[PDB]
């Protein structure tokens, strides 16, 4: 199950802060960053419901590390299930490849 | 690309991969392996341990971060969670399926070896 | 003849939660997202006016359950006039 | 010449509903639709000086109907100047000359 | 002389009726709508400068009509010369015809 | 493009024309008449009352309202005002010369037959 | 190098009397207006320090004429790095 | 990894001279000019962190020494996350990429 978490900032330099504290304390991806004006800033990330709400949370407390941080909102939505693909840079090519000598073709116990 | 054919075979045979992967979470309970899916050099199901993926997280620098999340997170009695091993890529087969797991599994009747082969011809039939 | 439905907020994750709620309430085709400015969004749907006035109905009770969002207006036209759709972003 | 009349809003829902009753309550044609900020929107309306009058007004009463709604300002211009069609957006355009029967 | 004359609202009705009156209250040619947000318009007129001056003293008086106008600022400022030029539509064409028919060739007093 | 042809005429010719306005200005020195260029069917000098050209404003609702304007506020002691007729369109010589239209007059040397037919048939160059 | 001169203003007229006095009193390229919300326009020159200098001056005192012009900053750089002329819009 | 320096300013003026005095006092590379509304605008730096420390003490000292500057926000990440590099404006361009050192 995979849900949307949004942090809403007054500040650019806050949103950053709270884009970075979220990916770094769950297993989220940064996924937007939306701008409407006023100076209201929101990033939003993606993941496991239990990582997205650990990524909001973790996201507004570190605001205060930023000198005139500023919160304005932040909520989180439940998202449709969905077949999520993720790219890597072809430097890794050598991370995958191996990965696949790891795994055995085998997926029975006994 | 195959991509497309992977969310259209997800959506075909939603019910035999619903039957395949409660029939694979039974032999692991706990989730001691995770059901996957490798493509090269044809599609053939295969398993590992949530260490093996971890320890790739860290050696791409956490960027399959949130797949590692999400098989970790999974109900499987209600959700089908299998990754795929593509060139240099990583894809979810990430779904609900109706009826659920278990029910699918009693549903079809099949065996989890007939499951993994029948799965495993559709989809080489689908990529070439 | 098919209705229009609008909710306004201050915000955007609380405009998100109005489209969301709309979308998952009734059978409404979500239009998209209108910023006139000083920080108000509106979301826009289209359906049947029973069927707008759900969606509206549930989106405006879910912003109360965003913290900091706020609702500034919302609205429903049953049977907008045919000229609103060639000047107003009331469709697709 | 052709009015023009013009209802400004704070709040979009607010500028649909004003729109929509004038168009429904006199024979004047929806030109233009205009933001210039801080939630500041203003819908432009064109047609004979009387069905504009009645058109503005009813605009008016519907706009302060509507939940939230607010009017910030209200004009109305019988024989405008020639040189406004082409400098201001308050010209007929071709999306809504079908609407438009003089 | 030449010069140019503006007139900053806020509210774009007020904006109109500011361009309207002042092209019907002398003799200037409205050549610019400007808009920088925040509500904020200004509309620019161009012409002789004591026509400009009239233009705006008169466009600012009429914002009282406008029910909610609110000016913000208000300027003009001087312009070089330059060879104005005024495109007139087709159906013009007998009306300048006409009026070529008007003049003399002869501007040397015999 | 003869209104190309025009603002460099008026930029080249700066002299002359201004030698040209103030004899002009001399026959008529409280603005009987205005100083005007007719392109069809050559470049050739013509004028009218103010009266007139007031009067084709009227019929064109006001779109050589400015023109009109500068017609009549410019000071023919240290401005040039000239009004082109194009197809169906205007274009006002309007430039303030160094030195003033007089002392261009007394520079020159010339009369107004030479000013007029020398302008004429550069102009006419210029557009031929 | 090439000095730049920035004054900010609040309002359209105030900005444009203020490029106005700029270019009018010494020989300076007019390299565009900034607009950066809340009404704040910026209006930007580049040329040689003391012209530059003798533009931003004359552009202040002849926006305090403006009947509702306000100056809201003003600002010199005389050598401006490299850099900043890929990722700011002072050049144009 | 290489930190990243932000100084957010009310006034287009001083967030110049914010980029001028950062791209002067160390080793960083000006990459991004953020607009987000309501005045504020910001002016991002890549590079080591303790050369980015000293990039936003001299951008700030200097942003306050403008006639009429006013510093809002200002912030520091000395390890960003890689997942930040495609989403938020704080990327290496190929326009600055002449300017990068190591």
């Amino acid at each position: 199950s995979i849900a949307v978490g949004m942090i809403e900032t007054l500040g650019f330099p806050a949103v950053v802060e709270a884009a970075d504290s979220m990916v770094k304390a769950a297993r989220v991806t940064l996924v937007g960053y939306e701008k409407i004006g006023s100076g209201r800033v929101t990033v939003i990330v993606r993941g496991d419901v239990s990582e997205v709400q650990a990524s909001v949370t973790a996201g507004i407390e570190n605001i205060r590390r930023v000198n005139g941080g500023e919160v304005l909102s932040n909520h989180i939505i439940a998202r449709p299930h969905e077949n999520l693909e993720y790219v890597l840079p072809i430097r890794y090519t050598e991370a995958v490849e191996q990965f696949r000598e790891i795994v055995n073709p085998s997926i029975i116990r006994r | 690309p195959w991509r497309y054919r992977l969310d259209q075979f997800t959506k075909e045979e939603q019910t035999a991969l619903g039957a395949l992967a409660w029939a694979f979470y039974q032999q692991w309970p706990a989730k001691e392996q995770y059901l996957g899916l490798d493509l090269h050099p044809q599609a053939h199901f295969i398993s590992c341990a949530p260490q093996a993926i971890a320890q790739l997280n860290d050696q791409v620098n956490g960027r399959i971060q949130e797949m590692v999340g999400i098989l970790y997170g999974y109900d499987p009695r209600t959700e089908v969670a299998i990754f795929v091993i593509g060139p240099t890529q990583f894809k979810l087969l990430f779904f609900q399926p109706i009826p659920d797991p278990a029910s699918c599994f009693a549903a079809l009747g099949l065996t989890i070896e007939e499951l993994k082969h029948r799965l495993e011809k559709t989809l080489q039939e689908k990529l070439a």
